[PDB]
C-alpha cells in the first residue's frame, strides 16, 4: 500500500487545516513554522492519524 | 568588516565576511594560495544583488595549522606586500 | 524553467498567485513544484532541461583537451555549491603546475553508481565509436585506462 | 617589486610594474577604480530653476564636476570617511552661460578642478539659484565618486623571426606605434606597452614564425584624473587602503 | 539636449572641451585631428563627442514658467 | 545573466547618465457646471465632507486649489481640490489624483478656460526613469531583450586599449537570428569613433564591410573587431579574443515601472462583485 | 483667496481670484492660458 500524490496532498492540506484552527502537532517541530511544514513534518514522520477510503 | 562563520569542521572554516566584494576576496583567497598547509581554499557570491557584499569563503588545511591561523597569514602577508609595493611606489616617484 | 512556459526575456511578462488556505497551499506543494515535472507528459521526456548557454560551457568544460588549474577548479567548484572539501589526484602536470581535466570535474555532479553509454550529436567518425561500442560489448566492465586510449 | 615610469603627465601616469601577481594587480585596479575616496556633489537644494532642463538632471550634472579633494586634511585612506559637507552656491541670471567655476565654495580646498564645464543655458529672465552639498563618497556607491580611469595589461615580448616575410613591415609598424623594438641578427623583439595588433597577413605566422611571450609578474598600468586628486597619490590611498583592510581583516580573526 | 559633462564609458570629463571641437568642425577642420589635439584618444570618449546633438537652444524657446 | 535576449548593463554608465529617460503625465481637471446653477469649486475640501481622503493628500495644496509646482507626489496624491453638489447633504469630493502605482514631480500647472468659459486646469507631473532590471532595450536590427543583470565596472571586463562596455549581449543570440548587419554596424561604429567620420549605411549604396574591415586594420585594431579582453573579477586574460564595437541601441517606452502591478484586495465590479480590470483602477 | 499667476505667452505676472472670475484671461495681452509660478520654497533634489 503506497499512497498517491493527490492523496498526500489531500491528507498535507487537512492535517494543515486542522493545525491551523486547533489540533496539537503530534511531533516536536521547530519554532516559527508554518501550519503546513507541520503537516509536512508529520508526514516525513509517519505520524499521521488521517486514513484513506478506497472502493471496494 | 564582520565574520559570521557558517560551519566549522576538524579542517574545514566556512564563513561570511560581510562589507568586502571580489575585490579583498579573490586576493585573501589566492594569497592562502600560497600556503603549502593549506589544501582547499575558495569563494563564491551567492546572489549578484542580494549577497552582492556578503562573500563565502571555505578554507581547509591539512590538519598541521588551523584555517584561521592560516587566513591570519594570508592576511600578514596580503599587508606585507602591499606595505612593500607602496614603498616602491614611493620611491620610484620621487 | 524557460522551455516548460516557453518563455524568453524579450519583454515577457508573467503572472504570480498567492494561495489563501491551507489545503490550496498543500496541493501547489505537493502536486505542483517545479521539481516534479521535469519530465514532459506529452513525449515521455525532459522538459525542465539545460540551454544554449548550459550546453556550450559542458561542451567547453567536457571536451578534448581541456584542463583547468586549481584556483579555476576550486573557484568554479565554490560557485557551482558542489560539495567538495578535497580535490583529486592531478590528470597531469604543465610546468610544474597540476591541471584537472574537465571530464574529472564533471564526473564529480555523477552518482558513483551510475553507467551509461550512447552517442552524441558531435559523433562524425562511427569507426572511432564502433571500436569503443566493442570493447564495452566484449568485457561489460571495460578497465578506465582502455577505455581512455581510445576514447 | 620595482617601477618603472613610462611616461608622466599632469592628468595620467604609465608606468610598469614587476614582482607582483596577478591577483594583486586587479586587487590595486579595483581599489583605486572603486575604494578611492573623492569629493563629489549628492544633495542639491534647489531655490529656484527657470532653465530648460529639470531639477534631477542639474544635479546630476553637478554631481558630475570633479571637486578637488585635499589628501592632507583629510585620512582617505580611512575604512570611515568623515562627514564632513561642503556647500556650493550659484546665483546666475540669464541670457548666458552656467560654468563650473561660476560656482561658490565654502571651502578653499574643496572647489571645483575643472572652471570650464558647462551646466545650463539661461535665457532672458531665467535664473538659476541652488545650493550643492559635497561630501565623501566610494567609487563603488555611485560613479561620481570615482577618482578616475584605471587599465593594466600584460607585459608582453612578441618575437618574430627574420624568416618571417615582411618583417621590416612589423618593425616600422612597432615603431610608429610607439613601442620599443630590439632588433637581433636572428629576430626582432617587441615590448607591448601599448595594445600591439598584428595585421590580417601575418596572422598564419602566429603559429610557428611569430610567438608572444608573457613576463610573468610583469604589467603596464594607467591611471588617470580628473583632477580631484593627483595622479600619484591615488595609487597610494588604494595601497594604504589595502593595508586597512588587511588589518581590519586580522582584527575580525582575532575577535573570532 | 545639451553636452554631456563625462564620458558615459570611463567617466572622463569631456563637456570642456566640446565647444572648441564644434568650433574647429564647422571650420572645416578635420574631426579627427581635433580629437586627438584636445586629448581625447579612446574611442568611447569620441565616441560621446561625435554622436551628441544640441538641442537645447531650440527648448528654450517655449517658455513654461 | 544576458542568455535568452537579456542584455547586460554598466552600473557606472547608467550613473553617468546613460539611457537615462523622463516619464511624463498630464492630468486635467474641469469646474463643470451642472444644471440648476450647480457647479465644481477650486478648493482644498473641508474634512467634514463626505469622501475625505485624507489630511496628508492634500499637503501640497495651495489655497486655491491647485498644486504648487516641482511638488513631490506620490500615489494618490491630490493635484486638483475638487468638489460637487451632492445627488438627491453636503458637498462630495471629486478631487483629481495621482495614479496609485505612479509618482513624480509636478512640472507644470496649466490655468486655462474651456469652449463653454469653465475652468480648466492641466497638471503635467514627470518621474525620472533610471534604467532597471526588466527595462526593454532593443538595436536597430530587431535585437531585442530587457536588463538582466546591472554590473559595476570593476567587475566589467575591460580590453588592452581601456575599453569598458557599456551593454554586454549574448553570442548565442547573433547566428540563430542571421543578423550580419548588427557585425557590420559594430565594425564601422568603431570605425567611426576612430577615424571621426561618420560611417554611411544606406541600403545598396552604404560602405562595403570589406573597405570597414581594412580601414579598422589600418588603425592599429584587428580587422575582425575582437579584442583582447580581461576578466573583471579574476583580472586574467581571457582565452578568446571578445568582439566589441559601437552599436546604436534604443531604449523602448515598455518600462517595468509601468508594467508591474500587485493586487491583494481592493475594489470590485458591481454587477459581478468580480475584481476590477487595468492597473489603474 | 486671491493668487498670483504667469501668462503663458506674454510672461507677465496676472492677480485674479479663480473662485469668483468671470473670465480667465491676461488683461495685458489678452491670453486665456496661465501658468501657476513655482513656489519661492526651498526642495532637496537627491544628485543621481
Ligand atoms: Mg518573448
Ligand atoms: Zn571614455
Ligand atoms: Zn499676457
Amino acid at each position: 500500500f503506497r499512497y498517491t500524490r493527490f492523496e498526500k496532498a489531500r491528507i498535507i492540506g487537512a492535517r494543515a487545516l486542522q493545525i491551523a484552527m486547533g489540533a496539537p502537532v503530534l511531533i516536536d517541530v521547530p519554532e516559527g513554522i508554518t501550519p503546513l511544514q507541520a503537516a509536512l513534518l508529520e508526514f516525513e514522520k509517519g505520524v499521521i492519524p488521517i486514513t484513506v477510503i478506497r472502493p471496494s | 568588516m564582520r565574520i559570521e562563520v557558517i560551519r566549522r569542521e576538524e579542517n574545514l572554516l566556512e564563513f561570511y565576511l560581510e562589507g568586502e566584494d571580489h575585490t579583498f576576496a579573490n586576493l585573501l583567497t589566492e594569497t592562502l594560495h600560497e600556503n603549502e598547509h593549506v589544501t582547499f581554499a575558495g569563494y563564491t557570491i551567492e546572489h549578484p544583488i542580494t549577497m552582492a557584499r556578503k562573500p563565502r569563503f571555505k578554507v581547509v588545511t591539512d590538519g598541521k595549522i588551523t584555517p584561521e591561523k592560516a587566513l591570519e597569514e594570508a592576511a600578514q602577508k596580503i599587508f606585507d606586500r602591499a606595505r612593500e609595493v607602496l614603498e616602491a611606489w614611493k620611491a620610484a616617484i620621487e | 524553467v524557460c522551455p516548460p512556459y516557453n518563455a524568453d526575456f524579450d519583454g515577457d511578462e508573467m503572472n504570480l498567485h498567492v494561495p489563501q488556505t491551507e489545503e490550496a497551499q498543500a496541493e501547489a506543494k505537493i502536486l505542483m513544484e517545479v521539481q516534479n515535472h521535469i519530465i514532459s507528459p506529452r513525449y515521455g521526456g525532459p522538459l525542465i532541461a539545460g540551454i544554449q548557454d548550459h550546453i556550450s560551457g559542458g561542451y567547453l568544460l567536457t571536451r578534448e583537451g581541456a584542463y583547468f588549474t586549481r584556483y579555476e577548479v576550486e573557484q568554479m567548484l565554490m560557485f557551482a555549491g558542489m560539495d567538495v572539501n578535497e580535490l583529486p589526484e592531478p590528470d597531469k602536470y604543465e610546468n610544474g603546475e597540476p591541471l584537472w581535466s574537465g571530464k574529472t570535474i564533471f564526473s564529480l555532479l555523477l552518482p558513483d553508481d551510475l553507467t551509461i553509454w550512447y552517442r552524441n550529436k558531435l559523433c562524425d567518425e562511427p569507426e572511432r565509436c564502433e571500436a569503443l561500442e566493442k570493447l564495452i560489448e566484449e568485457k561489460l566492465i571495460p578497465d578506465p585506462e582502455e577505455v581512455r586510449k581510445l576514447a | 617589486v620595482e617601477f618603472k615610469i613610462l611616461e608622466k603627465r599632469p592628468d595620467s601616469i604609465k608606468f610598469i610594474v614587476s614582482g607582483v601577481d596577478v591577483p594583486f594587480a586587479n586587487a590595486l585596479r579595483r581599489t583605486i577604480l572603486s575604494e578611492v575616496p573623492t569629493f563629489a556633489v549628492d544633495e542639491v537644494e534647489f531655490l529656484e530653476n527657470d532653465s530648460a532642463l529639470f531639477d534631477e538632471i542639474i544635479a546630476h550634472r553637478l554631481a558630475m564636476i570633479p571637486l578637488t579633494t585635499p589628501h592632507e586634511r583629510f585620512s582617505l585612506d580611512a575604512l570611515e570617511l568623515d562627514d564632513y559637507t561642503v556647500t556650493l552656491s550659484l546665483e546666475a541670471e540669464g541670457p548666458g552661460m552656467v560654468y563650473s567655476g561660476d560656482l561658490k565654495s565654502s571651502d578653499g580646498d574643496v572647489k571645483p578642478a575643472n572652471p570650464n564645464i558647462p551646466i545650463v543655458k539661461l535665457a532672458e529672465g531665467q535664473r538659476l539659484t541652488f545650493n550643492a552639498y559635497a561630501r565623501l563618497g566610494r567609487g563603488k556607491d555611485h560613479a561620481k565618486w570615482q577618482p578616475g580611469f584605471v587599465y593594466y595589461k600584460y607585459l608582453t615580448k612578441i618575437h618574430v623571426s627574420k624568416d618571417v616575410p615582411d618583417w621590416e613591415e612589423l618593425k616600422e609598424l612597432a615603431e610608429r606605434r610607439g613601442l620599443p623594438v630590439e632588433e637581433s641578427d636572428e629576430e626582432i623583439v617587441i615590448t607591448t606597452i601599448k595594445a600591439f595588433y598584428l595585421p590580417r597577413k601575418f596572422e598564419e605566422h602566429m603559429g610557428k614564425g611569430i610567438r608572444e611571450e608573457i613576463v610573468p609578474g610583469s604589467f603596464v598600468f594607467t591611471v588617470e584624473t580628473n583632477g580631484e586628486l593627483p595622479v600619484e597619490e591615488i595609487v597610494s590611498i588604494a595601497l594604504k587602503i589595502l593595508m586597512r583592510k588587511s588589518d581590519r581583516f586580522i582584527n575580525e580573526l582575532h575577535k573570532l | 539636449m545639451i553636452v554631456p559633462v563625462r564620458c558615459f564609458t570611463c567617466g572622463k570629463v569631456l563637456a570642456d572641451k566640446y565647444y572648441e571641437f564644434k568650433k574647429r568642425v564647422e571650420a572645416g577642420e578635420d574631426p579627427g585631428k581635433v580629437l586627438d589635439d584636445l586629448g581625447v584618444e579612446r574611442y568611447c570618449c569620441r565616441r560621446t563627442l561625435l554622436s551628441h546633438v544640441e538641442l537645447i537652444d531650440q527648448v528654450m524657446v517655449y517658455k513654461v514658467y | 545573466y544576458n542568455m535568452e535576449d537579456a542584455v547586460i548593463i554598466n552600473k557606472a554608465s547608467i550613473e553617468r547618465g546613460l539611457a537615462r529617460s523622463t516619464f511624463f503625465r498630464t492630468y486635467e481637471a474641469e469646474e463643470k457646471r451642472y444644471l440648476g446653477g450647480q457647479k465644481d469649486n477650486f478648493e482644498v475640501p473641508s474634512p467634514n465632507i463626505q469622501g475625505y481622503l485624507g489630511e496628508k493628500y492634500y499637503r501640497h495644496l495651495d489655497e486655491d486649489g491647485l498644486i504648487f509646482p516641482e511638488s513631490k507626489v506620490e500615489g494618490k496624491d491630490v493635484l486638483v481640490g475638487r468638489t460637487s453638489p451632492p445627488r438627491f447633504q453636503g458637498r462630495r469630493e471629486t478631487s483629481v489624483t495621482v495614479r496609485p502605482s505612479e509618482k513624480g514631480v509636478v512640472d507644470k500647472v496649466i490655468v486655462t478656460e474651456t469652449g463653454d468659459g469653465t475652468k480648466l486646469v492641466k497638471v503635467t507631473v514627470r518621474d525620472l526613469r533610471i534604467p532597471e532590471l526588466g527595462d526593454k532595450f532593443a538595436s536597430r536590427h530587431g535585437q531585442k531583450g530587457v536588463i538582466g543583470l546591472i554590473v559595476p565596472q570593476e567587475d566589467m571586463p575591460w580590453t588592452e586599449s581601456g575599453i569598458v562596455p557599456d551593454l554586454i549581449v549574448n553570442p548565442h543570440g547573433i547566428p540563430s537570428r542571421m543578423t550580419v548587419g548588427q557585425l557590420i554596424e559594430a565594425i564601422g561604429g568603431k570605425v567611426a569613433s576612430l577615424t571621426g567620420r561618420r560611417v554611411d549605411g544606406t541600403a545598396f549604396i552604404g560602405e562595403p564591410e570589406e573597405k570597414l574591415r581594412k580601414e579598422l586594420e589600418e588603425l592599429g585594431f584587428k580587422h575582425s573587431g575582437r579584442e583582447i579582453m580581461y576578466d573583471g573579477i579574476t583580472g586574467r586574460r581571457l582565452e578568446a579574443d571578445i568582439f566589441i564595437g559601437v552599436i546604436y541601441y534604443q531604449r523602448l517606452h515598455h518600462m517595468v515601472a509601468d508594467k508591474m502591478h500587485a493586487r491583494s484586495r481592493g475594489p470590485v465590479q458591481v454587477l459581478t462583485k468580480q475584481p476590477t480590470e487595468g492597473r489603474a483602477r | 483667496a486671491t493668487a498670483v499667476y504667469r501668462c503663458a505667452k506674454c510672461g507677465k505676472e496676472v492677480e485674479l481670484d479663480l473662485a469668483t472670475a468671470r473670465e480667465v484671461r491676461c488683461p495685458y495681452c489678452g491670453s486665456k492660458i496661465l501658468y501657476k509660478p513655482r513656489p519661492r520654497v526651498a526642495r532637496r533634489v537627491k544628485a543621481i
